[PDB]
């Protein structure tokens, strides 16, 4: 599952025993209830831009 | 940098400046608030090792704004395969003496998991390059830092379209071929960083080439993915004495 289209992850993506798929971010994020979506749980997330972020 | 623009102020937060003696050596890429990715060729020649400071925030070489950081270089890790002088594992991992402050204008690019940097991000087209490297083949290099974005390529397609040493499975050609855009020496060790849903990641380092933006050549690049085990094991050791460490790869 994770081969194709990342698995639908924003981030990143394990494959289970079946037919089963588990998104994860990395640290400074955490997995929204959609199961797919990464938002950032600190001020300076790693990858993101601030001047544009605030604009 | 030959054929890019300025990065605006702050747009390019994780780009890092490596000086020796005060002098302009190679860029780099910081992943966290101490430890920075630069290329094992940027210190072939060094002999003052206390000497080595990385500055992060940094925009324009010519005035101190206030947001620029200085730190101390504790140590710098190079993989055993690397050989002097040679194109080959060109990677190297240095830890800060202190972490830099996470502001505005410092920010670290995220280091991807190696499945999702070779399944995903190896297939994004175009990514952004980076550094105060020539503007010019055998011209000066650029007191505002630059970037540039440039295509990867397969490396079956590059050997094809290319004009020498191997392309190996530890690097990539990213650029173009009409001798208009590429990264010079002087961006070596600095950032090929890719855009994925929202958020930038590490994917290769300014590595070597045939001249600066020379019709019939590419750009090559250390092939980050590669690297994701071996950085990560380091990140969780112990700082041992001395600057220069060499570590088994894998
Ligand atoms: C690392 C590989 C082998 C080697 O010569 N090692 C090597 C060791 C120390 C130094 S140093 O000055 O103490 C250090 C930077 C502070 C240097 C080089 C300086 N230098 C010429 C370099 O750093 C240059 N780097 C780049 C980087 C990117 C380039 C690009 N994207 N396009 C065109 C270029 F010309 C691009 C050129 C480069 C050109 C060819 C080349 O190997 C050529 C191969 F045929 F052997 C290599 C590197
Ligand atoms: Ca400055």
């Amino acid at each position: 599952i994770c081969v194709n289209e990342n698995g639908g992850c924003e981030q990143y993506c394990s494959d289970h025993t079946g037919t089963k798929r588990s998104c994860r971010c990395h640290e400074g994020y955490s997995l929204l209830a959609d199961g797919v979506s990464c938002t950032p749980t600190v001020e300076y997330p790693c990858g993101k831009i601030p001047i544009l972020e605030k604009r | 940098i030959v054929g890019g623009k300025v990065c605006p102020k702050g747009e390019c937060p994780w780009q890092v400046l490596l000086l020796v003696n005060g002098a302009q050596l190679c860029g780099g890429t910081l992943i966290n608030t101490i430890w920075v990715v630069s290329a094992a060729h940027c210190f072939d020649k060094i002999k003052n090792w206390r000497n080595l400071i990385a500055v992060l925030g940094e925009h324009d070489l010519s005035e101190h704004d206030g947001d620029e950081q200085s730190r101390r270089v504790a140590q710098v890790i190079i993989p055993s395969t690397y050989v002097p002088g040679t194109t080959n594992h060109d990677i190297a991992l240095l830890r800060l003496h202190q972490p830099v402050v996470l502001t505005d204008h410092v920010v670290p690019l995220c280091l991807p998991e190696r499945t999702f940097s070779e399944r995903t991000l190896a297939f994004v087209r175009f990514s952004l390059v980076s550094g105060w490297g020539q503007l010019l083949d055998r011209g000066a290099t650029a007191l505002e830092l630059m970037v540039l974005n440039v295509p990867r390529l397969m490396t079956q397609d590059c050997l094809q379209q290319s004009r020498s040493p191997n392309i190996t499975e530890y690097m990539f050609c990213a650029g173009y071929s009409d001798g208009s855009k590429d990264s010079c020496k002087g961006d070596s060790g600095g950032p090929h960083a890719t855009h994925y849903r929202g958020t930038w990641y590490l994917t290769g380092i300014v590595s070597w080439g045939q001249g600066c933006a020379t019709v019939g050549h590419f750009g090559v690049y250390t092939r980050v993915s590669q690297y994701i085990e071996w950085l990560q094991k380091l990140m969780r050791s112990e700082p041992r004495p001395g600057v220069l460490l060499r570590a088994p790869f894998p």
